């Protein structure tokens, strides 16, 4: 899994054991970014993101690692942020497209799939490298309900009532496990959402940090909204009571 | 991706164009194809690769290919590189004919082609043609003539010469049997079964292992004309006696 | 022209005449206006001549490098997609109206095809300059599912209407039989029209004409 | 082996650092602004006797109130100052007035970084010039001396010396030149510092000498008026 | 020979010195990385496909996951490899079928498809711009003249007709089992075609399978409609198997 | 070693080196100090001489009327975004009538700079910016980089040996918003200083500044315009 | 489509692709021309001719225009490129100015054409030295030079190819008023010049002449042939 | 996000070699064997289809394909490769056929053809195919067998064999074929040139094969392969 000449210094370029390393190593840029965790609730989808306070120097909100690809759909990202923030801009465009040529909203799992085939077109090819980040996209409506989905730097997308992606999303997957979500309000599920991000989060590695939440749901009215300053202090006493 | 590219028009340390060299090399692995200019016509002869019983022999040729109506050339080198070349030639002839409304100059046909093959050699990132080629032909401004062709778009009128398999040692061989000013197309044609017989490493040089065209001025219209076996078997027996005329 | 196509009982039967116009005069007395597509589908051509010709040599290309891809035979549907898509995109300029008939695994098929791009599916059709002479004689006397015979009868007589009276149509009557078993493409079917037996002598005897000037060249 | 837009570990592309050691290889160029005006002297090297001296034009001008002197790989420079001539014309056939020293300078320096392999167009360059440039001229500012390199940054000087010999020229600038001295002391201050570097002893047809001042337009010297100061040693 | 390498063979798609193309037989061994095997059996009445259901943790949603594909109302196929090159071959499927039928005016045969995909495959043999897709297609449905259809084609260009097939990690050893049970030959009715396609994958995995482990695709003469079968009918053939 | 040629070759460990070494060319070029307070924003550039015979680098650059930056890295790359960020401003006033708001003239250098860090063949920008800019939402600091990653910053500062500044800016920050537009560029300078050797600090030769807010459009403060600003200065506590 | 770099800078500052087409030259036929007061003057030697090859299509000699003409040295295929766009642009002059082309007009075309084969995506310098020479409708005669990388000077004589060093120190010494005085003394210096490289020329020797009253008039072996032996009785003059 | 490499692939090496090429010829070496004999009354075409599971459907997938109502093809190396020339060749016998209004000539097919697989060994980022063809075809009432090779030459044969064991399918050619042969005979001797390259018994599914003549080109029917196997 380690070969010499060649191999993997190409999207092009196959290895004898027949994998695509450059699309592997994209992987490894995700991996190494900090975490981002969705659920998918009974009335809703909410999203929290550990943005990593790299200087003091910053102001709140800066570097948002949550998008609004359209007026129903959000983004939470992880990885590479300048690719992620191009994945947004594709995201919103075929979001645009499909309402100016079919009249309404574009459904989340063919949002998701057109911008999966976006993310694949980038794993193919010498001329281009992948993606090196990982996303994910929630939408709630009366017709289609809460619906949550990922993509990574290969093209795969796949639905999730709970996902992680980036520095310990395999250490948060077995806390969301405890999560019962399919009966779960959106209410109470920004404040679980809040904890699990404050416990996976390591204080001695990374020193500062700041907790970025959104949510799209019945709560709000099927437009994906941050999550107001008095909802996310609430959440963030859970939090910080529940480490005793 | 830069990394797969070889380079193909590129200078050497030492200032040369490895590709057309290396094309070169291929031209010297093919048949032995030579040309005599004489007072009364030129012709053509070449060494046929194609030597198979098995074979159906459909063309009126394999190595020799008529361009126009005044004239002709012959090969040596990659068949298929050739094929591209010898029909580019055929078109070049009839744009001019269409333009002027008279045969192109032998001159300015090499010429055409060469500019192509040059090109290859100097911009595009593709690999050179590798063929030499030889023309004969009859034009109103220099009358009888005899060009050559490399795969770097290099040409040059030659009174004889000879390309292919044996090249060096053919053409010595005509730099003393020659006469300039004083070959006849009969004389020609003994010249170029000798030089033949001596290059060909089977040395029993049947008919259908050569291949001979000429061309002649024939009352106002230029003629080109491939010799049968019949013809070609009975120019070896000419020179076959010249073999039994060392016994004195 | 006139042209008309039927659908009997076994199959499709094609009519065509045989004449060509230049302006107001006769260009070609004996004209082919039935067009090969396929083994199994034949197309009548009215309008422009040569596009007429053309339209139909390229469609009949592309339905044989279709068959040819497939390994079965062509449907009547794909000779109709080809030609009313490709006499679109040309708005009507490329001047064909044209009958299609065939048989396919689907069963006998007839359509009309307008040089603006527009397919009618019917059982009787009628194309060209006398094509409501040919219609009048299909509305007067069609029934369905009609014997072989009488479907061959019935054409010819269509066609007959529109030679007869209409001054862009004459000479001789073309049919073409298509069924699931058997195809008859008889050419000269009817020779209504006849040219009068001359009676003068009108023989320019040799050496009737003056020369100023002479060249014999000999050949191979 | 690399591609062409490459940054080193440093920071720097390599192409274009490379470029910078190709001025190292030609001859030296001085330029002197002053309250005066702006005079520019380089160095010919004529290799051979048989060479008709006046033919090697080091310092050419591009409009009738700038001028300009180039180094390193002669041939470079032809198109940047066509570039620039055409600019000047454009300027004044859209405006009615001549255009600034500092806008020249910053319309070829744009120039500079315009090369490329891959997404680039049917005509692009390949590779950075291998040219260093000497802008000087007047205008409204007065007179001025504009310095550029193939890394494209254009900066004003007071005195610059670029080409074989130009880190002792610009030493011996320093030594010398002061706000307040004449174009006259600046044409003698230049020779001097010219013939100090020089493997060849500085002649009349060695050298090329070029004022533009705010009296008159660009001038270029003449064998007789070259005299007039070599004659000052 | 055999085993040799000359320049970047290994690399790019150009010829070894044995006339092999080392890039696409990886692609082959890309096809494994999914870790699943689908199985693909035709009957006189219907064919079937069968493929490894794989939900890890329940926070996946296991709809979502699939690598059965409608393509056209009588077309469906199996995806068989990397999962993303898979959903785009799909989605190319779906495009060529639906502009045969613009063009000339009738449903796309299972035959013809296979052709076309394989053709379009083809390309990334020969152009070395990029890698050939790593994965593999198993078109059903059925054909109006010839019944049903079962068709595979390769990374390679390759594609054939089937009366079974497998592909993935245990295809080597299935097709094994799919010799022995047409040597012997039986009425092959819908319930023993998929049952067979089911056995085959429970055989060769030794797993038997739950309702939720396996997803099973059919199309019938009667029903030429592709059809995705629920876990309710799944279960119902796995009771029927218990014998 | 091998994975450092070219910006679509990603390395083993998640990285792409050509990004990084882009990066490094910021570090390269001199500091440059970008603060706001409630109502202004203010950038105080140094430059550098490349002999003193010479003059200081410009450093600071005009966008509108309401945006400017502060460059540090190659100035070709510079003048580039720089032509670029004029257009996009200059097609909001010819479409909108209105200036572009700053925040989304940062998200389209995002868009810009992000090209060619995926494209074979192509290289990233070879600078990074400090942007000064007002509109309805106050003023802005904006931070870019030659990844396409920006920042949306209460203060910043980039460079060679920008390092002492950052430490400055940060202690003395949360006097900032409450603080008036006179003691400001103070903060400014006091944070550039910083960013000196010991021998000498401020002067009017290598001192830039510019200012935007809701009282002036951006200028650019450089020799004479300057000194008024260094007056009142308090000698270095080292 | 071929956007490849082909030339580029070295660490040392060099472009090796130029300084190996410069190599290409050098290995060349020896290209000759002095510039007179009357009539210019070029000749080519190491020539080689392998007598059974027709001369009259290897002459190394062109001309561009009524007024223009020039020689080569290095690669023959390459330089009959060059000599074509050389010559459409002597017409192309005339369809725009309507004057006829300067000497150094086309000198400096010939140079910008070859530079931009240096610093451009996919393509290769030319290998090749042109001697351009000419009158000005004005009565002063010119020579000029160009070589692979783009530099064009004028010369009042000048040597390039198979041992142009040789040659240029020959005519360094032997370049004076004395030399250069009428028509048949400045054909002499070129000659005396190639007889320093080639091995007894008469038959190896190709030159041209041409002044500004009549076109180019390329001498043949018998014309030659004269000044072989007028040069002969001033060399066995030394008794 | 594409464009395309614009360099050749196949270069001269030092000794003067077309070295993709010579490779290329390695895999129609190794591919099936196929023989071509010209029986001066017709032609037959044929190829070895061994299908190695019983699994796979024979009728699925043909070997021998007619270019036109006159033309047939057959191939030694990469079944892919030879579908994409197949589809080329039927293109372009329709681009004669719809300018002249006349059944292209095998000859002029064959030069078509080969001039496509000239083109696949100098154009831009492309390797050879890796397929010899056999093409075969009734014109001007005279009977033709082509080969073209991955190089893009042509050779006309009166018998051949290529693929597996093509050393031994000529010399057993040369040694049985005569021109004179009927077409009749001709199947039979081409059949028994496959039967001394086989080793696993023939059957009417294990042998593909082809026949031309004046009533044009067809496949032979399973029946009539079979009646023709009672050797
Ligand atoms: C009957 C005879 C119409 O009178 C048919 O429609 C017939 C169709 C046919 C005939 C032979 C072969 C295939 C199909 N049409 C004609 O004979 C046609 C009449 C016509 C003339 C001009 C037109 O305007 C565009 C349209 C129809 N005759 C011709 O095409 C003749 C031979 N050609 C010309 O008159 C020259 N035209 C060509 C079109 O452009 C204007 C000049």
């Amino acid at each position: 899994s380690s070969i010499g000449t060649g191999y993997d210094l190409s999207a092009s370029t196959f290895s004898p054991d027949g994998r695509v390393f450059q699309v592997e190593y994209a992987m490894k840029a995700v991996e190494n970014s900090s975490t981002a965790i969705g659920i998918r609730c009974k009335d809703g989808v909410v999203f929290g993101v550990e943005k990593l306070v790299l200087s003091k120097l910053y102001e709140e909100g800066s570097n948002k690692r949550l998008f609004n690809v359209d007026r129903h759909v959000g983004m939470a990202v992880a990885g590479l942020l300048a690719d992620a923030r191009s994945l947004a801009d594709i995201a919103r465009e075929e979001a645009s497209n499909f309402r100016s040529n079919f009249g309404y909203n574009i459904p989340l799992k063919h949002l998701a799939d057109r911008v999966a085939m976006y993310v694949h077109a980038y794993t193919l090819y010498s001329a281009v490298r992948p993606f090196g980040c990982s996303f994910m996209l929630g939408s709630y409506s009366a017709n289609d309900g809460a619906q949550l989905y990922m993509i990574d730097p290969s093209g795969v997308s796949y639905g999730y009532w709970g996902c992680a992606i980036g520095k310990a999303r395999q250490a948060a997957k077995t806390e969301i496990e405890k999560l019962q979500m399919k009966e779960m309000t959106c209410r109470d599920v920004v404040k679980e959402v809040a904890k699990i991000i404050y416990i996976v989060h390591d204080e001695v590695k990374d020193k500062a940090f700041e907790l970025e939440l959104s949510w799209v749901g019945e709560l709000t009215k099927g437009r994906h909204e941050i999550v107001p300053k008095d909802i996310r202090e609430e959440a963030e006493k859970y939090a910080k009571e529940s480490l005793k | 991706s830069r990394r797969y590219d070889s380079r193909t028009t590129i200078f050497s340390p030492e200032g040369r164009l490895y590709q057309v060299e290396y094309a070169m090399e291929a031209i010297g692995h093919a048949g032995t194809c030579l040309g005599i200019l004489a007072n009364d016509g030129v012709l053509l002869a070449a060494e046929r690769r194609n030597i198979h019983k098995l074979l159906d022999e459909v063309f009126f040729s394999e190595k020799i290919y008529k361009l126009n109506e005044d004239m002709a050339c012959s090969v040596a080198g990659i068949t298929s590189d050739a094929n591209v070349l010898t029909n580019e030639l055929r078109l070049i002839a009839q744009r001019y004919l269409l333009q002027y409304q008279e045969p192109i100059p032998c001159e300015q046909l090499v010429t055409a082609l060469c500019d192509i093959k040059q090109a290859y050699t100097q911009f595009g990132g593709k690999r050179p043609f590798g063929v030499s080629l030889l023309y004969i032909g009859w034009d109103k401004h220099y009358g009888f003539q005899l060009y050559q062709s490399d795969p770097s778009g290099n040409y040059g009128g030659w009174k004889a010469t000879c390309i292919g398999n044996n090249s060096a040692a053919a053409v010595s061989m005509l730099k003393q049997d020659y006469k300039e000013g004083e070959m006849t197309l009969k004389s020609a044609l003994a010249l170029a079964v000798k030089v033949l017989n001596k290059t060909m490493d089977v040395s029993k040089l049947s008919a259908e292992k050569v291949e001979i065209a000429t061309l002649t001025r024939e009352s106002g219209k230029t003629v080109i004309r491939v010799l049968k076996q019949k013809e070609v078997e009975q120019l070896i027996k000419k020179h076959e006696e010249e073999e039994a005329k060392a016994e004195r | 022209t006139t042209i008309a196509g039927v659908v009997y009982k076994d199959g499709i039967v094609l009519g065509a005449d045989t004449r060509a116009t230049e302006g107001m005069v006769v260009a070609d007395k004996n004209c082919s206006k039935i067009h090969f597509i396929s083994p199994n589908i034949y197309c009548c051509g009215a309008g422009t001549a040569a596009d007429t010709d053309m339209t139909t040599q390229l469609i009949s290309s592309n339905l044989e490098l279709h068959s040819l891809t497939t390994g079965r035979l062509p449907r009547v549907v794909t000779a109709n997609r080809m030609l009313k898509q490709m006499l679109f995109r040309y708005q009507g300029y490329i001047g064909a109206a044209l009958v299609l008939g065939g048989v396919d695994v689907t069963g006998p098929h007839l359509y009309s095809i307008y040089p603006h791009g527009s397919t009618d599916k019917l059982p009787y059709v009628t194309m060209g300059s006398g094509s409501l002479a040919a219609m009048a004689v299909f509305e007067d006397k069609f029934r369905p599912d009609m014997e072989e015979e009488e479907a061959k009868k019935l054409v010819s007589e269509a066609i007959a209407a529109g030679i007869f009276n209409d001054l862009g149509s004459g000479s001789n009557i073309d049919l073409c039989v298509i069924s699931k078993s058997k195809l008859d493409f008889l050419r000269p079917f009817s020779v209504p029209n006849k040219k009068g037996t001359r009676l003068g002598r009108y023989r320019c005897e040799k050496g009737t004409t003056a020369v100023l000037t002479e060249k014999v060249t000999p050949l191979e | 082996d690399r591609g062409v837009n490459t940054f080193s570990p440093e920071g720097r592309l390599f192409q274009v650092e490379y470029a910078i050691e190709a001025i190292k290889l030609g001859s030296t160029a001085i330029g002197i602004q002053t309250s005066e005006g702006v005079c520019l002297a380089v160095e010919k090297r004529i290799t051979s006797p048989l060479m008709e001296p006046s033919s090697i034009e080091k310092i050419v001008e591009i409009d009738a109130h700038i001028g300009c002197a180039m180094s390193g790989l002669i041939a470079d420079a032809k198109t940047l100052i066509d570039k620039a001539r055409v600019e000047t014309q454009n300027h004044w056939f859209t405006y009615n007035e001549t255009m600034t020293v500092e806008s020249v300078t910053q319309a070829v320096s744009n120039l500079a970084l315009q090369f490329g392999e891959e997404d680039a167009d049917p005509g692009a360059m390949s590779r950075p010039f291998g040219v260093a440039l000497l802008f000087g001229g007047v205008d409204e500012k007065g007179p001025q001396l504009f310095h550029m390199d193939p890394s494209g940054t254009f900066v004003q000087c007071d005195a610059r010396a670029i080409g074989s010999a130009s880190e002792g020229a610009q030493s011996s600038l320093q030594e010398v030149y002061h706000k307040s001295m004449t174009l006259k002391e600046a044409i003698k201050s230049s020779l001097i510092i010219l013939k100090q570097v020089m493997e060849e002893k500085l002649n009349a047809t060695n050298i090329e000498l070029a004022t533009v001042q705010p009296g008159q337009n660009f001038h270029m010297f003449t064998k007789e008026e070259l005299e007039e100061v070599i004659k000052d040693i | 020979s055999r085993g040799s390498s000359a320049g970047f063979d290994r690399h790019i798609t150009i010829f070894s010195p044995e006339g092999r193309l080392y890039q696409v037989e990886y692609a082959f061994k890309a096809i494994n990385q999914g870790g699943l095997t689908s199985v693909a059996v035709r009957g006189k009445d219907c064919a079937v496909i069968v493929t490894q259901k794989k939900v890890p943790d329940k926070l996946l949603d296991s709809s979502t996951v699939t690598h059965l594909f409608k393509i056209t109302e009588s077309i469906g196929c199996v995806m068989t490899g990397m999962t993303a090159d898979s959903r785009s071959q799909v989605q190319r499927a779906r495009y060529e079928a639906a502009n045969w039928k613009y063009k000339y005016g009738y449903e796309i045969p299972v035959d013809m498809l296979c052709k076309r995909i394989a053709d379009i495959s083809q390309v990334y043999t020969q152009n070395a711009e990029m890698r050939p897709l790593g994965c593999c297609m198993i078109l059903i449905g059925i054909d109006e003249e010839q019944g049903p259809q079962v068709y595979k084609c390769d990374p390679a260009g390759y594609y054939c007709g089937f009366k079974a097939t497998a592909a993935g990690v245990k295809q080597t050893e299935s097709t094994s089992f799919l010799e022995k049970k047409v040597k012997k030959k039986f009425d092959w009715t819908f319930e023993q075609t998929v049952e067979t396609a089911i056995t085959c994958l429970s055989t060769v995995l030794s797993i038997d399978f739950k309702p939720s482990e396996i997803e099973v695709g059919v199309v019938t003469v009667e029903n030429p409609k592709f059809r995705i079968l629920t876990e309710a009918e799944i279960d119902a053939h796995l009771v029927a198997l218990a014998e | 070693n091998q994975y450092d040629n070219d910006v679509t070759v990603w390395s083993p460990q998640g990285r792409i080196h050509q990004i990084e070494y882009a990066m490094e060319a910021v570090k390269q070029g001199s500091a440059t100090v970008g603060l706001k307070s409630k109502t202004h924003a203010v950038l105080v550039a140094l430059k550098r001489a490349q002999s003193e015979l010479a003059a200081h680098q410009k450093k600071i650059l005009h966008v509108d009327n309401h945006i400017g930056i502060s460059i540090a890295g190659l100035t070709a790359d510079a003048r580039l975004l720089c032509n670029f960020m004029r257009q996009e401003c200059l097609d909001s006033r010819f479409v909108f009538d209105r200036p572009l708001p700053v925040s989304r003239l940062v998200s389209l250098i995002g868009s810009k700079t992000q090209i060619p860090t995926q494209r074979y063949g192509r290289r990233p920008y070879g600078v990074g910016l400090l942007i000064a800019g007002y509109d309805d939402m106050g003023p802005h600091i904006f931070q870019t980089c030659p990844s396409a990653n920006y920042f949306d910053c209460r203060a910043m500062s980039i460079g060679a040996r920008s390092q002492s500044a950052r430490t400055y800016l940060e202690r003395h920050m949360s006097e900032f918003m409450e603080c008036n537009l006179d003691e400001l560029v103070k903060h400014g300078l006091r944070a550039l200083r910083e960013t000196l050797p010991a021998e000498q600090d401020l002067t009017t030769k290598n001192v830039s500044i510019g200012i935007v807010g809701k009282d002036l459009e951006f200028t650019i403060y450089d020799d004479d315009d300057v000194s008024p600003f260094l007056d009142g200065l308090e000698e270095r506590p080292q | 489509s071929y956007d490849r770099a082909i030339t580029v800078f070295s660490p040392d500052g060099h472009l090796f692709q130029v300084e190996y087409a410069q190599e290409a030259v050098k290995k060349g036929s020896t290209a000759v021309g002095v510039r007179g007061k009357d009539i210019v003057v070029l000749g080519v030697a190491k020539k080689s001719v392998a007598k059974l090859q027709d001369e009259r299509t290897v002459r190394k000699i062109c001309a561009l225009d009524d007024n223009v003409c020039m020689a080569f040295a290095g690669l023959t295929a390459d330089a009959r490129i060059v000599i074509n766009r050389a010559r459409v642009e002597c017409q192309s002059h005339r369809l725009t100015v309507e004057d006829p082309v300067t000497v150094e007009y086309i000198t400096r075309y010939i140079a910008s054409l070859k530079q931009r084969y240096t610093q451009s995506n996919g393509r290769r310098p030319f290998g090749i030295s042109a001697l351009i020479v000419g009158f000005d409708f004005d009565g002063t005669p010119r020579l000029y030079q160009t070589d692979p990388s783009g530099t064009y000077h004028a010369w009042k004589a000048n040597a390039i190819g198979r041992g142009a060093k040789s040659v240029r120190e020959f005519l360094e010494k032997n370049y004076t008023d004395d030399a250069i005085e009428t028509d048949d003394l400045t054909i002499k210096l070129v000659i005396k010049a190639l007889l320093e490289v080639v091995q007894s020329g008469g038959k190896n020797i190709e030159l041209a002449v041409m002044r500004r009253d009549q076109p180019l008039k390329i001498l043949n072996p018998e014309e030659i042939e004269k000044y072989v032996a007028e040069i002969e009785k001033e060399k066995e003059e030394n008794e | 996000a594409k464009r395309g490499y614009s360099f050749s692939l196949t270069t001269f090496s030092p000794s003067g070699k077309l070295v993709q090429i010579e490779y290329a010829l390695a895999a129609v070496a190794g591919g099936a064997p196929s023989v071509g004999i010209k029986a001066a009354n017709g032609v037959v075409l044929a190829t070895e289809k061994k299908q190695k599971s019983i699994l796979y459907d024979e009728r699925s997938v043909h070997k021998v394909e007619p270019i036109t109502k006159h033309i047939g093809l057959v191939y030694s190396g990469m079944g892919p490769d030879y579908r994409v020339l197949v589809h080329r060749a039927r293109k372009l016998a329709q681009q004669y056929y719809l300018v002249y209004q006349e059944p292209i000539p095998t000859a002029q097919l064959v030069q078509r053809v080969a001039s496509v697989m000239q083109e696949y060994t100098q154009s831009g980022g492309v390797r050879p195919f890796g397929v010899s063809l056999l093409i075969c075809g009734w014109n001007e009432g005279r009977p033709y067998l082509f080969q073209s090779d991955p190089s893009g030459a042509y050779f006309a044969w009166k018998a051949t064999a290529m693929g597996k064991n093509y050393v031994n399918g000529k010399t057993f050619l040369e040694k049985r074929y005569n021109e004179d042969l009927e077409l009749e005979d001709a199947i039979h001797t081409a059949i028994l040139t496959l039967k001394e390259s086989f080793e696993g018994q023939m059957t009417e599914d294990n042998i593909e094969v082809g026949i031309c003549n004046e009533a044009g080109f067809r496949r032979l029917t399973p029946t009539e392969v079979r009646d023709y196997l009672a050797a």
